[PDB]
């Protein structure tokens, strides 16, 4: 079976750089070119551009030649994606894919994230008028944080959306809909986790 | 076709 | 410059065959244009489905085929199944540079046609203290998945200061997104109505809320 492995999500602060490997098994490494694609989030792709596996020759599109650049490990079929300089629009999920003509086989993808922002633990907001309840969790970085109804004990009807990146910072919500009789007759409340600042906070929601 | 000047 | 233009959205039911576009902006795409087919599923697991017009990638299922309709590229399933609920991205080999189209959202259907549940929350008083004022749309249970979010504040359209997400599976195997208004105090002060108008399937569900 063939198939690309590439390494693990990436968060940089601007102007460094950051290099992304794709191992490939399955098929005879020399014989195939490597592509390279941008994935912004929430956009569709761009070609960044490909690699000859025999030659070594590079193919770049226009719109990345200068700080993105490829290299090889033949020996250990292995193909790079170096970005130098990072911008904060370099945030984006980049993928392998093998010739071709074009995209045949893909790896999984990389997330790599650029910001300068430091470690932040998100503000946890009550969200309040079935009833329906949430909680903002705002401005957080990076990625994760995980959210639970009274410490795991509500769980149906639970819902947590995916984060929206905004200036520099993450914010999510997650929400939980309850019998109407049930709240605010007792207490419903949101914890949450940002594993990289090592903070937990509970926020109880209470009418508005 | 024109020829693909990739590298299949 | 280069345009390729993909349908957005295209919902069928099993069984039916299925017929995806791909048109570029500056010319007819021909052989010439080595046409390549994608499929992504959550969360961005691509797999290649055709390559060079109508080569098959080995192991994609057999109901898989490309060719050219009129000046376009084109995908066909020939009898869709709900496994095919996917986005599917084109890419052209156009003046020696590989252009992708937008993607077509294509639902495939695995149940009933769901309309979304939606629910706007006001600003907390804790993030006014911050002359922060954030309102939250969120909207559930929704199929297919694929919505409009339309902020108005007094009836003004919103253009700016909104941030929506894509729309997500649920483990019920509906979709679900959220959408944010974000404003300062000062803006959320100034203003009395809110509304989040949601539109699925060619119908609008709004919610909304005053200040006061």
């Amino acid at each position: 079976q063939i198939q690309l492995v590439q390494s693990g999500p990436e968060v940089q602060k601007p102007g460094e750089t950051v290099r992304i490997s794709c191992k490939a098994s399955g098929y005879t490494f020399t014989t195939a070119g490597m592509q390279w694609v941008q994935k912004m989030p929430g956009k569709s792709l761009k070609w960044i551009g490909w690699i000859n596996t025999r030659s070594g020759v590079p193919k770049y599109a226009e719109d990345f030649k200068g700080r993105f650049a490829f290299s090889l490990e033949t020996s250990a079929s292995i193909a790079y994606l170096h970005i130098n300089n990072l911008k904060n629009e370099d945030t984006a999920t980049y993928f392998c894919a093998r010739e071709g003509p074009g995209f045949v086989y893909w790896g999984q993808g990389t997330l790599v994230t650029v910001s300068a922002a430091k470690t932040t633990p998100p503000s946890v907001y009550p969200l309040a008028p079935m009833v329906t309840l949430g909680c903002l969790v705002k401005g957080y970085f990076p990625e994760p944080v995980t959210v639970t109804w009274n410490s795991g004990s509500l769980s149906s009807g639970v819902h947590t959306f995916p984060a929206v990146l905004q200036s520099d910072l993450y914010t999510l919500s997650s929400s939980v809909t309850v019998p109407s009789s049930t709240w605010p007759s007792e207490t419903v409340t949101c914890n949450v986790a940002h594993p990289a600042s090592s903070t937990k906070v509970d926020k109880k929601i209470v009418p508005r | 076709p024109r020829g693909y000047p990739g590298q299949v | 410059q280069t345009v390729v233009t993909q349908e957005s959205a295209l919902t069928t039911s099993p069984g039916e065959t299925v017929t995806l576009t791909c048109r570029s902006s500056t010319g007819a795409v021909t052989t010439s244009n080595y046409a390549n087919w994608v499929q992504e599923k959550p969360d961005h697991l691509f797999t290649g489905l055709i390559v060079g017009t109508n080569n098959r990638v080995p192991g994609v299922p057999p109901r898989f085929s490309g060719s050219l309709i009129g000046d376009k590229a084109a995908l066909t399933i020939t009898g869709a199944q709900t496994e095919d609920e996917a986005i599917y991205f084109c890419a052209l080999w156009y003046s020696n540079h590989w252009v992708f189209g937008g993607g077509t959202k294509l639902t495939v259907l695995g149940q009933p046609k769901s309309s979304p549940s939606v629910t706007l929350f006001p600003p907390s008083s804790e993030e006014l203290e911050t002359n922060k004022a954030t309102l939250v749309c969120t909207i559930t249970d929704f199929y297919p998945g694929v919505v409009t979010v339309d902020w108005k504040v007094d009836g003004t359209p919103v253009t700016q200061g909104m941030e929506t997400t894509q729309p997500s599976k649920q483990s019920n195997n509906k979709y679900m997104a959220s959408s944010y208004l974000t404003l300062t105090a000062r803006a959320w002060e100034r203003h009395s109505s809110y509304s989040c108008q949601v539109t699925h399937e060619g119908h609008t569900v709004e919610k909304s809320l005053s200040r006061a």
